[PDB]
């Protein structure tokens, strides 16, 4: 496999020289050896694979990549090499991809592979299948390499991708698979386990790639395939970047120095630094055992310049002065100031002892200046090298790339040269002088700009397509990922680290208000884009830090929020007298739930906001005795919204008598009955009631409102007696409707009463739970007895009876699923006491539960009905 | 204090039950001492 091949070449005088295919070595001979090696021996060791790649395949891949040129593209040997690579080598390498984990000791080789195959992906004379094979091989290879080993490929991709040609279909996917896998490597301060943390250059490259792709896609015409390919890449890149990160076609343009005059007063400095530079060069050589002698000999360690700087002629001293002046000229062209301000603070023969510059400290400013000089050394050398290669018809050079694409180690030589100069200037008493920015900040301000552009465009009724197809999913993903960073506070940190500034919170609040204002009364105008927009609102509503902005902020955002609340109240009032049912209610419910859960009620709902909330309360409760199918369909959403609002309200509106003691009431800065009347009505309606019909308003609206109201005000008191009475009444109401067929509402009600059960008193065990469980057990026993009696016949008529019980079990499978989740939370609070002191009631209820369990275990129809109910109801 | 609450009915037993004397305890002592080099030390090798 390691034998060489005769590639075509050009004689530079006539036509190209081409080998005779019928009388020489051919890759088709190597293909059989590759097949035999694959099928018989196989590859099992990382070291063997590395050796084979070292000697076997890499030279042939390089030869094909070199032959990709236009003059050699269609020659016979190029086609033979393409077939050989695409049929034997690349599939074998692809099959052995997982062996590439932990190859940190051979990094130099690995990069040399990753470039070459990539170049093979961009060949001109290749069929579609070969291109597919090469792309698949590259994609498989990139899945197992360590993230820190892909820097150079990323550097190449940053240049190649943002043009968005027809060749960019494959690279995008690659990036999409990369950042989705290694997001911890770039995001978390501790990084990924066993992989370390990213460096500054990688983050800079990622930011450049993101902004380049965004700007390029902004102006392009519509193309469904391009958008479908590009959107996930943008989402992944945005999600892989920290929100608070701050950033610190090679045409080198070094600063023009030819006409720059150095003041004569710097001549002594130039001479001192030239002697220093010589002494440092001489010291390093003499300590490495080099000595003076007529010739420059690497073997004998001899150099004729290993003598005192004083022994050099003025023209010879230019070996040192010419580089220094060039540095000084660059500093002067940039209008930097260089002013003297302080006093200029053993081998055979020549022994230079230059001062140690390791103790000379550079400020942040001088280090930034050293970096600027270093970049200029890179650009000076780069322009000279590019001109030399262009004139002398030369190839390329790995350093002919922008300075900002190099690593700290690749920059070291130029950095150290610049640092040595500024340290010596400082040591010699010279004073030398040059004479926001977060990613989320720019992202948010660009989003706001596009929002106002879209508002203007909608008022006018390409940019609409870009908006609806890019901005909404990007906002969705980004804020779903980074809500915690925005919700954090300096006094209370929620996420891994960092917290948004006040300006970012103001911007996000303004964006939410602007989107809510834009979407009003135009849901149909967005067509199929209508649902997605609503989703975005939810994700925005779940990320508002209302307390901070309301405590201190510009009047504009506060006015916007107050106007939003007033408009919502006005829309509700107009409705109770098409759009509110689809968009307003879910967003309002989510906002109220967020406010109540994060405990912002005492700081946000104040002044006219309280008036708007009062209007909403009255309008919602005004439904009352009105009966209509529309109200029947609309009730649950209104009930949920009222429950959330009652959770979030800061004033005890049900007890006006003590209103003088509330410090957050508007009166210290009208048709809903009092709490006692509500409790009395519930108590009197629980007994001699037992019909969901003729009492839907109480069940669907009032009960969730009370169940949300009571726990909030118990903490700052009302008493536990009210909670116990409410739980007992709820249990009685639930048990009173066991025989009903259509009782879906129960599935909701048991959810709302769950937080109450934490405050139950022990007596409720004896009075309420036991009779209900006994009734359930009696019903189950009767049903199972009927089923056994029916199945005893085992005749052909059993098909008539089977469905009859198949219904009944289902009904039972409903009722227990309403009671059992309420009961299980009870015992978890009380069980310990029952173990400390024996109680007969616990034993009896255990007997009932065991009877139910054995009944469930005996029959298979029970299990089938339970599984069907669980699947259909989508319960958890 | 919490054995009866969780563990008694599951069939778990106290570690030192039915023992005449308290269980002996050993602890880590941080006083350097000279010891022979192990025959399979990862880093160092001694040859005669």
């Amino acid at each position: 496999i390691s034998l060489p091949l005769q590639i075509p070449t050009l004689g530079k005088d006539g036509a190209l020289v081409q080998p005779k295919m019928s009388a020489s070595f051919v890759p088709d001979h190597k293909a059989s050896m590759v097949l035999f090696l694959d099928r018989v021996y196989g590859i099992e060791n990382q070291d063997f694979l590395l050796h084979v790649l070292d000697v076997g395949f890499l030279p042939d891949m390089r030869a094909a990549a070199s032959l990709d040129t236009a003059t050699f593209s269609t020659t016979e040997m190029a086609l033979a090499l393409n077939r050989y690579l695409c049929l034997a080598v690349l599939p074998l390498i692809t099959k052995c991809a997982p062996l590439f984990a932990g190859t940190e000791h051979r990094a130099i080789m690995v990069d040399s592979m990753l470039h070459t195959v990539y170049r093979l992906s961009r060949g001109r004379s290749l069929t579609k299948a070969q291109r597919d094979v090469i792309e698949e091989c590259l994609m498989a290879l990139c899945r197992y390499i360590r993230p820190s080993m892909l820097q150079h490929l990323l550097r190449r991709l940053v240049f190649d991708v943002p043009i968005l040609n027809e060749f960019a279909k494959m690279p995008l996917k690659l990036l999409t698979n990369h950042y989705e896998r290694c997001w911890k490597y770039y995001c978390l301060p501790t990084g990924w386990a066993n992989f370390g943390v990213t460096s500054e250059e990688e983050l800079h490259l990622t930011r450049k790639l993101f902004w380049g792709i965004f700007d390029s896609l902004a102006h392009k015409k519509y193309d469904p395939e391009l958008y479908r390919m590009a959107m996930p890449c943008l989402c992944a890149i945005a999600g892989a970047l920290p929100p608070d990160y701050v950033d610190a076609n090679f045409d080198p343009r070094p600063v023009e120095t030819l006409n720059v005059i150095i003041p004569e007063k710097l001549d002594s400095f130039i001479n001192k630094f030239a002697e220093y530079t010589h002494e440092k060069w001489a010291f390093d050589k003499i300590q490495n055992n080099w000595s003076y002698g007529e010739n420059i000999d690497e073997e004998l360690k001899t150099h004729p310049m290993l003598r005192p700087y004083k022994t050099f002629s003025e023209k010879d001293k230019e070996i040192y002065r010419w580089p220094i002046k060039e540095s000084l000229k660059a500093m002067i062209a940039w209008e930097w100031t260089i002013e003297k301000a302080r006093e200029g603070e053993a081998r055979e023969g020549y022994n230079p002892q230059p001062p140690d510059l390791s103790g000379v400290t550079l400020s942040r400013e001088l280090q930034a200046m050293a970096e600027q000089l270093a970049e200029n050394y890179h650009n000076t050398w780069g322009r000279k090298k590019k001109q030399e290669l262009e004139a002398k018809g030369g190839g390329t050079h790995p350093l002919l790339v922008p300075y900002d694409t190099l690593t700290a180690k690749e920059k070291a030589r130029d950095r150290e040269k610049a640092q040595e100069l500024l340290k010596f200037l400082q040591m010699n008493g010279y004073a030398v002088t040059r004479g926001e920015k977060r990613f989320a900040f720019g992202f948010l301000q660009q989003l706001l700009r596009w929002m106002d552009i879209s508002q203007e465009f909608i008022a006018h009724l390409q940019e609409i397509k870009f908006f609806a197809k890019i901005l909404l999913p990007l906002i969705n993903q980004y804020f779903t990922n980074h809500c915690l960073y925005f919700l954090s506070t300096p006094a209370k940190v929620l996420g891994s680290g960092g917290h948004a500034s006040n300006k970012e919170k103001e911007m996000i609040t303004s964006l939410f208000c602007k989107l809510a204002a834009l979407v009003r009364h135009r849901v149909s105008l967005f067509g199929t884009d209508a649902p997605a927009v609503v989703n975005c609102l939810h994700i925005l509503a779940r990320s508002l830090d209302a307390r901070t902005v309301m405590k201190s902020g510009p009047e504009i955002v506060k006015a916007g929020l107050r106007s939003f609340f007033e408009s919502a109240s006005e829309d509700i009032e107009k409705m109770v007298e098409t759009y509110t049912t689809v968009a307003l209610l879910p967003v309002l419910t989510t906002l109220f739930q967020h406010i109540a859960q994060h405990q912002f009620g005492d700081d946000v709902i104040l002044d006219d906001v309280q008036v708007s909330c009062y209007r909403t309360l009255c309008s919602i409760y005004s439904l009352g005795t009105t009966r209509n199918p529309y109200v029947e369909k609309l009730r649950p959403a209104l009930g949920e919204c009222l429950a959330r609002l009652a959770a979030a309200m800061p004033v005890a509106f049900l007890e006006p008598q003590l209103n003088e003691y509330n410090a957050c009431s508007v009166y210290t800065t009208p048709d809903i009955p009092v709490l006692e009347r509500l409790m009395a009505d519930i108590g009197g309606l629980a007994e001699s009631g037992a019909r969901y019909t003729e009492m839907p308003h109480v069940i669907e609206i009032t009960l969730p409102m009370l169940c949300s109201y009571l726990p909030r005000w118990w903490e700052r008191g009302v008493t536990s007696d009210h909670l116990n009475s409410l739980l007992g009444n709820i249990l009685r109401i639930i048990v009173n409707n066991l025989g009903i067929d259509e009782a879906s509402w129960m599935k909701r009600l048991a959810v709302f009463a769950q937080p109450i059960v934490s405050r139950a008193r022990p007596e409720l065990l004896h009075s309420h739970f036991i009779p209900t469980i006994g009734r359930l057990r009696k019903r189950a026993g009767k049903v199972v007895a009927e089923e056994e009696q029916l199945r005893l016949e085992a005749k052909a008529e059993a098909e008539e009876g089977e469905l009859l019980v198949r219904d009944e079990f289902s009904v039972l499978c409903r009722d227990l699923y309403a009671l059992y989740p309420l009961l299980i939370r009870y015992v978890d609070n009380n069980r310990a006491h029952w173990l400390t002191e024996p109680n007969p009631s616990a034993e009896e209820l255990f007997r009932m539960v065991g009877e139910i369990f054995i009944y469930w275990s005996k029959s298979h129809n029970f299990k089938r009905e339970e599984q069907n109910f669980v699947v259909q109801n989508e319960i958890n | 204090r919490f054995f009866a609450i969780c563990g008694l009915q599951e069939g778990f037993e106290p570690f030192a039950i039915n023992m005449q004397r308290p269980v002996t305890t050993w602890f880590s002592k941080s006083l350097p001492q000279f010891e022979a080099v192990p025959l399979e030390h990862p880093h160092y090798e001694v040859s005669r």
